[PDB]
RNA sequence: UAGCUAGUAGGUGGGGUAACGGCUCACCUAGGCGACGAUCCCUAGCUGGUCUGAGAGGAUGACCAGCCACACUGGAACUGAGACACGGUCCAGACUCCUACGGGAGGCAGCAGUGGGGAAUAUUGCACAAUGGGCGCAAGCCUGAUGCAGCCAUGCCGCGUG
RNA sequence: CCCGCAGAAGAAGCACCGGCUAACUCCGUGCCAGCAGCCGCGGUAAUACGGAGGGUGCAAGCGUUAAUCGGAAUUACUGGG
């Protein structure tokens, strides 16, 4: 099995933790507006929605994120932020 | 093929002795007798009887041509 | 005919059994042929049919019929079976092929040639 | 250090599982057996498709020991278990192919160098 | 083969996927399915069609074509438009291979070929001329797909042996 | 594919032959040996066994075995009791 398509394995395990390592940091500015959302403060989970609403468009806009996601999650926590509001 | 032999059912030498004896060769000439022949048995008058049914049923069966 | 039932229960089409359990698709097979003897017909016949019980390679043991005027068969050396009865060994329901892999042609025949396996005398 | 009706685990994949030890080769009524000898066994437990079946007889020789064996500095190497591989019966050739657990590094014995080029570990 | 089932039946809400959904959880409700056959077991890839038959039907599904499924066994995920993947990777397992005994390699259900099994089924051939696919504005470049030759009367058809 | 050279030169076996089912006698072994899809043939004139000649059928194929359907209204709805 002598192939050059040895280098696509090495190739995309490089892309394979740069990946890893944008997909946790979305995960964390969640836990960042739970945060807030667990407390209730309507401003302070604002700022926290306000803080990773522009990192999350640069990320579904970058390829890992398709658009629907990227909708859906700027949808259900602002309604649920107007419960804490 | 050594043949071993135990004698307790007396209390002298003499019977636990001589039971030895049939207890060996006769055991020896009881597993010596074989089978032997006779095999096989022909018919004797079947050669005959059976012309009959060969016969009548040859006879019988002509009715066909049409 | 109480097409009513027939609605519940279809017309039940018998399946066709077979006649040679040899094997099923398999036209031919081998089998080691072991223990070769002679047997006597049935009430209408008079005669000495030569038989032989035959290992399958299927693992079935079968009897086949051993058609000739002269044999070569030694309580061994494969041979090929085919389907066929013979209607006089109860019994039997395979033939035996003359000409086989370890079984020669019958000797000193002329007709019939392609059947006894014997190669056409063009000398 | 093993002795009579000592049961033991295959390591390899003749088929076997769990065999019993019925005699330790060589000397006369000699007790234990060390870590690099052989020893008359049966087969207790095997596999269905197994090379051999249970209830046979025939040679095998151990290879890790509960006790386990010294070195000549004075360190030990003991094990979790105690296993063994299969001979031939008459030849001494290892039937079994595929050895797991590690083994010795006293081994180097020529006839079992077979074995220890299978062998997984030192 | 007579009762079967408990994310199983549904609702609300969070989450989740490209997208609907017990797809996944928390709580409430205890229902749902079954003689028009459930569940359970065995068997089998499906269809266009193919063989036969007056028809209705019975059998079959190699090959030409479309669909699904698998890639040594089983599990998993990433990359990517798209795979959770034949000629990628990681793990477990089984069976082989090399050795420098440290440490690594291998997956023909791809084309030929090999052993075995079996009643029985072929060359370890030539080339991108042709059609098609992959990159590029373009030129070229690659392909055991494909196009051909060979082995065999296996079948259909045709002619000859005056 | 088309054209020329050429000795009629280099090119035919297989099954069956009692009825079903086209097509026969003689000799040999004599319920022995053997044939057979079916019924059955064979005990010294065997058209069925074996050989020979002749005949019939088919043809670069011919027989045998295996498989499905049909015949089979022997699963009958078409179309049975």
């Amino acid at each position: 099995n002598i192939k050059s398509a040895k280098k696509r394995a090495i190739q995309s395990e490089k892309a394979r933790k740069h990946n890893a390592s944008r997909r946790s940091m979305m995960r964390t500015f969640i836990k960042k507006v739970y945060a807030a959302i667990e407390a209730g403060d309507k401003a302070a989970a604002q700022k926290a929605f306000n803080e990773m609403q522009p990192i999350v468009d640069r990320q579904a806009a970058k390829g890992l994120i398709h658009k629907n996601k990227a909708a859906r999650h700027k949808a259900n926590l602002t309604a649920q932020i107007n419960k804490l509001a | 093929g050594v043949i071993v032999i135990k004698a307790q059912e007396y209390r002298s030498q003499e019977l636990n002795r001589e039971a030895a004896l049939a207890r060996l060769v006769a055991m020896i000439k009881e597993l010596t007798t074989e089978k032997k022949a006779r095999r096989p048995t022909r018919p004797t008058r079947a050669s005959k009887e059976r012309r009959l049914a060969s016969k009548a049923q040859k006879s019988s069966v002509k009715a066909m041509r049409g | 005919a109480t097409v009513n039932q027939l609605v519940r229960k279809p017309r039940a089409r018998k399946v066709a059994k077979s006649n040679v359990p040899a094997l099923e698709a398999c036209p031919q097979k081998r089998g080691v042929c072991t223990r070769v003897y002679t047997t006597t017909p049935k009430k209408p016949n008079s005669a000495l049919r030569k038989v032989c019980r035959v290992r399958l390679t299927n693992g079935f043991e079968v009897t086949s019929y051993i058609g000739g005027e002269g044999h070569n068969l030694q309580e061994h050396s494969v041979i090929l079976i085919r389907g066929g009865r013979v209607k006089d060994l109860p019994g039997v329901r395979y033939h035996t092929v003359r000409g086989a892999l370890d079984c020669s042609g019958v000797k000193d025949r002329k007709q019939a040639r392609s059947k006894y396996g014997v190669k056409r005398p063009k000398a | 250090m093993i002795q009579e009706q000592t049961m033991l685990n295959v390591a390899d994949n003749s088929g076997a599982r769990r065999v019993m030890c019925i005699k330790v080769l060589g000397g006369s009524h000699r007790r234990y057996a060390g870590v690099g000898d052989i020893i008359k066994i049966t087969i207790k437990e095997a596999i269905p498709r197994g090379k051999v079946k249970k209830g046979d007889v025939l040679k095998a020789v151990v290879v890790r020991t509960k006790k386990g064996v010294r070195r000549p500095d004075g360190s030990v190497i003991r094990f979790d278990g105690n296993a063994c591989v299969l001979l031939n019966n008459n030849s001494e050739q290892p039937i079994g192919t595929r050895i797991f657990g590690p083994v010795t590094r006293e081994l180097r014995s020529e006839k079992f160098m077979k074995i220890i080029s299978l062998a997984p570990e030192v």
